[PDB]
């Protein structure tokens, strides 16, 4: 049956698309040190299949690791511009989550979610290279339950 | 005391220069090079197996905020505010009120934990135990609203992790 | 007024403004741009939605942080709208598709599932109901589109005898299927207009207009029950039309005349595609009718919001379809189209 | 020992940095207005506004001060006093392993003399001066905001200025921009009066006027 | 006391010179803005604006200030100029998102409690 | 105990329930009010109250350093037993 | 004589994991086919193995439950599916298991450990648990007038 045939398809096409996560090289602040353990041996982002990979073209998630300030928000929001769909954006630490501790500041966007869509919020100040890990692996199941080619068959 | 660190004259005799030479058209430090990198490959790996096999941690590691509450049942905090007051982010919001018994407790106790962090200042201010910093950590949240804590959540929290969070106290009080 | 929904602050984000609102169909051209305002004023919006939750990721960050909330809701299912308009105090109709998918026709989308949404906000208890349908909306259009719309503008009149109906005339944005459609008919050889598009007369309606004057109806006292009219402040030859349309994207312009029946056939085809139909009969329909002129029904100046000519906010729509060659010119480069006199 | 806890207190190098003090005000009585040590051995001369290039240079070329490194320069805003923006010099001598301070006042339309000629290092602290208070410093290589964001308007570390500032930013998809409004907080800054009515030090107790 | 150091000009009529240069720099300036920072305003929409700021502060008198002005207004040529504004910073100008403000007291008194 | 509302809501100890013509519970629907079951004001009423055979008596929270600090309560109003402000365990002469 | 004895445990790697079928269930499930005593088992079915041998770091692993809550884990795993009394021995927070030393018991502790309730219908969402401050004057009823 179709609905058959396009759950294969959407399982394949998700099962591809959270296998090779490639995120962006966006490190900002504190929070970008966890981003960097866990790129480093002891955790090693490359075995669940995500490498780093500047230049936004070639890039699907974005982890806003540190304090989004005002003087840097365009650029922020640009960027994510540049992503070719289907993107993601993963907010690290409390700074890009909220405010973290200056929440209360003059240049400071009191949350990444002001600017783009931030799909995982992961927590800490900053969150243990192990906790980045498991809001990487929570966006991971977010792709494996998208349901595209079943709400086009459903369209 | 100081050393120079780059104060060496290379030797010119007849040897010292034809080694220079042969290092340099047969390359040597490259091959050395390439010798280190194929010995930590030999070498094993230091990656671990997450989420089967997590890093090690210390109990007096700050993670999920909670209200803890004593072995009768009553909780533990009692709304002296110390916690408020001494918040770096004034992540926490706090509202008293005479209880029906007479206790006093907070009608509001909520922490929010897209603007704390993370610094326990909290947990040593408090002078009843009341709100820690819970082992855990793997608390990621799709929207953010999930991330602003009640105090019905944070009670939730102390009710859940109370097995970890008493043990982790009763290992790591006396130094404090 | 209920104790939480008492006007407070400045009308910022983070302001009670009180238009706790479900918009129907808000993922997509003036659904999303309804809900920034709405979402910038300070109201709580219940924005409802059927696709993928990743579609509705730009719906996210218009509103403060517990504003908007997204919920599942079929058009075939009562209890779904029940649940989306429960709590509300306006449910605005966005619901709409300019082709018949095979699971829904015209008629589903602008009479059954408009009178799902009325009849259910009727009995939920709601204060106002903001319907949409169009300028050209005819019992005898032969548009199956228009037609149906007519039939949904009767049905839900008569559900709600107060629900705010509006006809905007033709929406023109920076995705508008409208402005965008002209443009992009450059790959498809020339540009083939049928009888050399000399005798349509368009007047399209800015987005923004639309959106504001949404907005304005919701906070106006007197919108209940009227039906207003959005259209643009000019009426334009469709020939002019494509004139300026493809003069601001600088791409050469190829006119055709071209067989009524000859383009239904093309219709046809296009509309053979099991993706999104680039043209359909209804469609290439539709841009051959004009514009019917309705003074008798009120328009957005009532509303106290002024209609921005097309030649100001062109250059947005168009500035992506340019070439590398005529990217960067200004906006007074090309001079406006030629206009019929109201 | 008897004092556990009281941190150790130098007399020698109070008396060194007191005869330093009494050289530079014998040196250049013109701008030199009052000199001091502090009770942990730090000296701070006060000068006239018009003696920074001068005073500075002094302390830079002299050979018994050889003030060769400008380790800070930054300023100090006291709303209640009339040149409100107190300007200060931190150096560093290497060849005396001595810090000195020199501090200067001015308000908000006065200019100051640019130290860049003597201090290169000045260069970029002058901007944030300039850019956090907005003490504008004359004979500048190039003035500009280094901090703030671009198009900011006033000057955020001054004490009437609120700590939240006026204008918050945000992405709105009406015009795919990312525009800027009026502040307006979720939460409210909770204002903490935490202040003892109990006087602490009376050491430092001002006499009554 | 009453007699004080200046900044740049020494009198009112040389600080109005300095206007007149930088507003000289502003209004060459503007059409350029337009094209490279791919503005969609008209040019002139962007030259009045430049008439409105400098006409905001129309009625200082001390000379001081005007030259302080002069120089923030130079820096933001300065920035305008080698594209350190973006089209977010320079669209600032234009209050576009911002809903229009109500003038009359009774709107206000209608809409919240504020003078 | 937690109740139900007329609305179905439930309440917390706090009293805390929202209003059947309010828009907030909205964001309840397909999910749940997180609400706490273990309600503090029960679950001390029934923690029998100790015959201390003194006129004055020192509670700690028990535990020493993992209780509350350490205060005296007076027993000697017949009428009521003294209750730790810090707890809530309460305390009796024995019958005086 | 090593390469023998190196290929041959690489047999009781198959062994120790119930045959073939499972040696290919903890590679396919767990990525890891390395074997160690079984410290204990869980309420929710998590195995818990550990080897003093490996370094510090891979001394102790957990082979996930298959189901948990309601919720089928055979192929998407977490690590908030640890309880909280196992969760400190897993952590190298203490060297005793919940299975010698078990952690005191009270009544409000809960007995289900539910796991990141992030997505699911189960989630979190804040509200005020402060009652009304102002009241309102609730006009009586009576025409009157
Ligand atoms: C001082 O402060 C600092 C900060 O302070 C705040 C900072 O923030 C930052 C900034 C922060 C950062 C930079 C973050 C930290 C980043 C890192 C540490 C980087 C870490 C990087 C890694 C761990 C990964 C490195 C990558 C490696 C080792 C290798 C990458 C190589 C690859 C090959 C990757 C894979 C990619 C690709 C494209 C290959 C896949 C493609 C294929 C296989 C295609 C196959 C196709 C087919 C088979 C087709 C077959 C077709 C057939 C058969 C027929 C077809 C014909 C038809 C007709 C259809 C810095 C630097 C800083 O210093
Ligand atoms: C070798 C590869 C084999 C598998 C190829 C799969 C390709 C999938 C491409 C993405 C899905 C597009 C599709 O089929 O329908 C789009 C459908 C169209 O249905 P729709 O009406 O929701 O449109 C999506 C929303 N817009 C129009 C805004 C993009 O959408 C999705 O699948 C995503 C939701
Ligand atoms: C152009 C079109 C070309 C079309 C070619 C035809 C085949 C294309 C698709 C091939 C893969 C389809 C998907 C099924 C397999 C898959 O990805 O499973 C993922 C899923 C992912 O499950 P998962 O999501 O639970 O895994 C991650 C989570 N943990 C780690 C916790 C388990 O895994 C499996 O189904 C297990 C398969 C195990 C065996 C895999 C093959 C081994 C032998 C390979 C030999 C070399 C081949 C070259
Ligand atoms: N020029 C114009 O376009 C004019 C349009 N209108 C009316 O305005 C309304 C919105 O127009 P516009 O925003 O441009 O349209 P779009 O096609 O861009 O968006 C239509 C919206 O309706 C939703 N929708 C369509 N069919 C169904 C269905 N069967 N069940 C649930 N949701 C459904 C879509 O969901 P999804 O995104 O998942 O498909 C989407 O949210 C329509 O009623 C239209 O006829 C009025 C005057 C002029
Ligand atoms: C928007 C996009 C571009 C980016 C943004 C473009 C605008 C940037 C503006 C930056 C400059 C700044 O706002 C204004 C300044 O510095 S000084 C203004 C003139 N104010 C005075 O000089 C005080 C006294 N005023 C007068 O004397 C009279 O006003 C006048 C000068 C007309 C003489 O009149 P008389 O002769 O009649
Ligand atoms: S959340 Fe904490 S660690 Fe992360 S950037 Fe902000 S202050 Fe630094
Ligand atoms: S640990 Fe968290 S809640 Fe406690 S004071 Fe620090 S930031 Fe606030
Ligand atoms: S410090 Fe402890 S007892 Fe005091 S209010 Fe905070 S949580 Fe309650
Ligand atoms: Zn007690």
């Amino acid at each position: 049956r179709g609905e058959y045939v396009v759950a294969k398809l959407d399982d394949l096409v998700n099962w591809a698309r959270r296998s090779s996560l490639w995120p962006m090289t966006f490190g900002l602040a504190c929070c970008a040190v966890e981003m960097m353990h866990m790129a480093a041996p002891r955790y090693d982002m490359d075995r669940f299949g995500v490498v780093f990979r500047a230049s936004p073209r070639q890039s699907d998630v974005m982890i806003v690791a540190g304090t989004l300030t005002n003087k840097m928000a365009p650029a922020l929001r640009k960027v994510y511009d540049q992503m070719p769909e289907p993107r993601y954006v993963v907010s690290m630490g409390s700074c890009a989550n909220g405010g973290g501790y200056y929440h209360y500041s003059y240049s400071v966007v009191r949350g990444c979610d002001r600017i783009v869509p931030v799909d995982i919020y992961v927590p800490g100040c900053p969150p243990t290279a192990e906790a980045l890990l498991y809001g990487i692996l929570q966006l991971q199941r977010k792709i494996k339950r998208e349901k595209r080619l079943r709400i086009w068959y459903r369209r | 005391t100081y050393k120079f660190v780059n104060m060496r004259e290379p030797s010119m005799d007849m040897k010292s220069v034809t080694d220079r030479a042969a290092q340099t058209l047969l390359w040597t430090e490259l091959v050395r090079g390439l010798g280190m990198t194929l010995s930590y490959l030999f070498r094993e790996p230091a990656t671990i197996n997450y989420p089967f096999e997590k890093g090690p941690l210390s109990p007096r590691f700050r993670g999920e905020h909670a209200l803890r509450r004593y072995p009768s049942g009553e909780e533990r905090c009692i709304a002296c505010k110390l916690c408020e007051a001494v918040c770096p982010a004034q992540a926490i919001t706090i509202e008293a009120e005479p209880r029906a018994d007479g206790s006093r407790r907070t009608t509001r106790y909520d922490i929010d934990m897209t603007k704390c962090i993370y610094c326990g200042f909290c947990q040593e201010a408090c002078p009843v135990d009341a709100i820690v910093e819970g082992p855990n950590f793997e608390f990621s949240t799709e929207t953010h609203e999930e991330l602003l804590y009640n105090k019905e959540k944070l009670l939730n929290n102390g009710d859940k992790w109370e097995a970890e969070i008493a043990a982790n106290i009763q290992a790591d009080y006396l130094y404090r | 007024l209920h104790h939480a929904l008492i006007p407070h602050g400045k009308g910022g984000r983070s302001s009670v403004s009180g238009i706790v609102a479900t918009v129907f169909g808000a993922t997509g051209f003036l659904g999303r741009y309804v809900v920034n305002h709405l979402g910038r004023m300070g109201s709580q919006v219940i924005v409802p939605y059927r696709c993928e939750p990743y579609d509705t990721m730009h719906l996210r960050p218009m509103g403060d942080l517990g504003q908007i909330i997204f919920m599942e809701w079929n058009g075939k299912d009562k209890d779904s709208i029940r649940k989306v308009v429960e709590h509300s105090n306006v449910v605005i109709n966005l619901v709409g598709r300019e082709w018949e998918t095979k699971n829904f026709d015209f008629e589903d989308v602008f009479v059954k599932i408009p009178h799902a949404i009325a009849q259910v906000s009727k009995e939920a208890g709601v204060e106002k109901l903001i319907h949409i349908s169009h300028l050209n909306a005819d019992i005898k259009s032969p548009s199956r589109y228009l037609r149906s719309k007519a039939v949904g503008e009767k049905e839900v009149r008569a559900a709600f005898p107060e629900a705010t109906i509006i006809k905007p005339s033709d929406i023109f944005g920076r995705e508008d299927r409208f402005l965008n459609y002209f443009a992009s008919m450059r790959w498809f050889g020339g540009v083939p207009l049928i009888s050399l598009g000399k005798e349509t007369v368009k007047q399209p309606v800015y987005i923004v207009d639309v959106s504001k004057g949404i907005i304005n109806a919701i906070k106006d006292p007197d919108a209940k029950g009227k039906t207003f009219a959005f259209v643009g402040p000019n009426r334009y030859l469709l020939f002019d039309l494509v004139q300026y349309i493809f003069a601001v994207a600088y791409r050469p312009f190829l006119p055709y005349p071209l067989p009524h029946f000859a383009y239904r056939w093309v219709g046809r085809l296009f509309e053979v595609s099991p993706f999104e139909p680039w043209t359909t009969r209804d469609k290439v329909e539709r841009v051959h009718m004009s514009d019917m002129t309705l003074p008798h029904l009120p328009g957005l100046e009532d509303l106290g919001i002024q209609a921005t000519p097309l030649e100001l906010k062109a250059i947005e729509v168009l500035r992506r379809h340019r070439t590398y060659r005529w990217l960067t010119s200004e906006m007074e480069d090309v001079k406006p189209a030629k206009t019929v006199n109201i | 020992d008897t004092r556990p806890t009281i941190r150790p207190r130098n007399d020698v190098v109070h008396k060194q940095l007191s005869a330093f003090g009494q050289y530079v005000a014998e040196i250049l009585p013109k701008y030199v207005q009052q000199v001091q040590v502090s009770c942990f051995n730090e000296l701070e001369i006060f000068i006239h506004p018009d003696g920074v290039i001068p005073v500075l240079t002094f302390l830079r070329d002299h050979t018994n001060a050889q003030f060769k490194s400008l380790a800070d320069l930054t300023a100090v805003d006291v709303p209640t006093r009339q040149n409100r923006f107190e300007i200060v010099y931190n150096l560093l001598s290497l060849r005396f392993n001595s810090q000195i301070r020199v501090k200067t006042y001015t308000d908000e339309l006065t200019p100051i003399e640019s130290s860049v000629t003597v201090y290169k290092a000045a260069n970029w602290y002058e901007r944030e001066i300039w850019d956090m208070f907005g003490v504008f410093f004359a004979n500048h290589p190039d003035l500009r905001r280094i901090l703030t964001g671009y198009g900011f308007e006033g000057h955020p570390f001054r004490k009437d200025f609120p700590l939240s500032g006026y204008v918050e930013l945000r992405y709105d998809d009406e015009v795919k921009r990312v525009v800027a409004e009026p502040v307006e907080l979720a939460q409210e800054f909770r204002k903490f009066d935490l202040n003892s009515p109990w006087e602490a030090f009376p050491a430092y107790r001002q006499p009554p006027e | 006391g009453t007699s004080v150091k200046p900044i740049f000009s020494r009198d009112m009529n040389e600080a109005k010179r300095r206007v007149r240069e930088l507003y000289r720099a502003w209004y060459r300036e503007v059409p350029n803005t337009v094209h490279l920072f791919q503005l969609d305003i008209s040019v002139k929409q962007g030259r009045d604006k430049v008439r409105e700021m400098f006409m905001k502060n129309a009625h200082v008198t001390d000379p001081r200030v005007v030259d302080l002005l002069v120089i923030k207004g130079k820096m933001e040529l300065e920035e305008t100029i080698n594209v350190w504004k973006q089209r977010t910073h320079i669209m600032r100008f234009f209050h576009e998102t911002e809903a229009p403000r109500p003038t009359d007291f009774l709107s206000k008194f209608y809409v919240g409690h504020d003078p | 105990g937690v109740r139900t509302s007329p609305t179905g809501e439930k309440v917390t100890h706090t009293g805390q329930a929202y209003d059947d013509g309010d828009y907030r519970r909205v964001r309840f629907s397909d999910r749940q009010k997180e609400v706490n079951e273990n309600f503090a004001i029960d679950l001390i009423a029934e923690q029998p109250v100790s015959e201390v055979g003194s006129r004055v008596i020192s509670c700690d929270g028990g535990g020493g350093a993992l209780g509350h600090p350490r205060v005296y309560i007076n027993l000697d109003k017949e009428t009521k037993t003294g209750t730790c402000g810090y707890c809530g365990l309460q305390f009796r002469q024995p019958h005086h | 004589m090593e390469l023998v004895q190196v290929l041959r445990r690489g047999l009781q790697q198959v062994s120790g994991h119930g045959g073939l079928r499972g040696y290919l269930r903890v590679l396919f499930r767990a990525n890891d086919v390395r074997v160690g005593t079984l410290v204990g088992e869980d309420k929710y079915g998590n195995k818990y193995y550990e080897d003093n041998k490996q370094f510090f770091g891979r001394h102790r692993w957990v082979i996930y439950t298959t189901e948990m809550n309601g919720r089928d884990t055979f192929w998407d795993v977490d690590g908030s599916m640890v309880p909280p009394e196992w969760h400190r021995w897993l952590h190298c927070m203490t060297d005793d298991p919940p299975t010698t030393k078990p952690p005191t018991a009270r009544k409000y502790i809960w007995t289900n450990h539910k796991f990141n309730v992030s997505g699911t219908p189960q989630q979190y969402v804040p509200y005020s648990t402060t009652r009304k401050k102002i009241q309102e004057w609730v006009p009586p009823s009576t025409p009157y007038k």
